């Protein structure tokens, strides 16, 4: 039950927070939803939030368009074209975020 | 004083503490301990840093 | 870059999550739920009595 009171007071605070980041991107509503999930998760149970887990990648830069993003790959391979999605070792097990 | 008031006597054993007196601590004083004792932990995390 | 710097903020709300935790409205809450799951205690520990 106070887990419970942690979770849905955290989520009161996180609402006024959370609204003008909703109405500055509504099209994120889903990523900030589960973002302020996750907040509330870690008010209640206590498990240390990770940031390199919930930093959204910014794989494109913004660009104007004048010129459009051009993009040459002489040398392509799948890890050049695709991306290749990283990795790291702790305890020699393999993770990533 | 805001304990002692009351009639309570604020025993220490470092920094967290609890209180002596006849009774259970009403909700308020106890909160108040409560949060005094956590703000000194954070105060000293914020003190390192 | 926006959504960088929000989320970046929202990440750091962790610490306002934490100095809520010891403000003194949450902290009256909690310690009203403890005392009353208490004194619920008591009265079932008293009436076995």
């Amino acid at each position: 039950a106070l887990r419970r009171l942690r979770r849905d007071w955290a989520l009161h605070y996180l609402n006024n927070r959370f609204e003008p980041l909703f109405q500055r991107f509504p099209q994120a509503r889903a990523y900030l939803e589960a973002l302020r999930a996750r907040l509330a998760r870690y008010a209640e149970t206590g498990e240390p939030l990770d940031p390199a887990q919930w930093r959204p990648n910014l794989l494109t830069s913004s660009s104007s368009g004048t010129p459009p993003p051009i993009v040459y790959e002489p040398y392509a391979t799948a890890p050049r074209l695709f991306g290749r999605l990283d990795y790291l070792v702790d305890r020699g097990v393999w993770s990533t975020n | 004083r805001e304990a002692q008031e009351a009639g309570f006597a604020l025993s220490t054993n470092g920094e967290r503490l609890e209180l002596t007196g006849p009774g259970p601590v009403p909700a308020e004083l106890s909160a108040r301990l409560e949060e005094v004792t956590l703000g000194s932990l954070a105060a000293s995390a914020e003190l390192e840093v | 870059i926006h959504l960088a710097e929000a989320v970046e903020g929202l990440l750091l709300e962790v610490n306002r999550l934490d100095e809520l935790f010891r403000q003194g409205s949450f902290l009256r809450e909690k310690t009203q739920l403890e005392a009353r799951f208490k004194e619920a205690r008591e009265q079932q520990l008293e009436a076995l009595r």
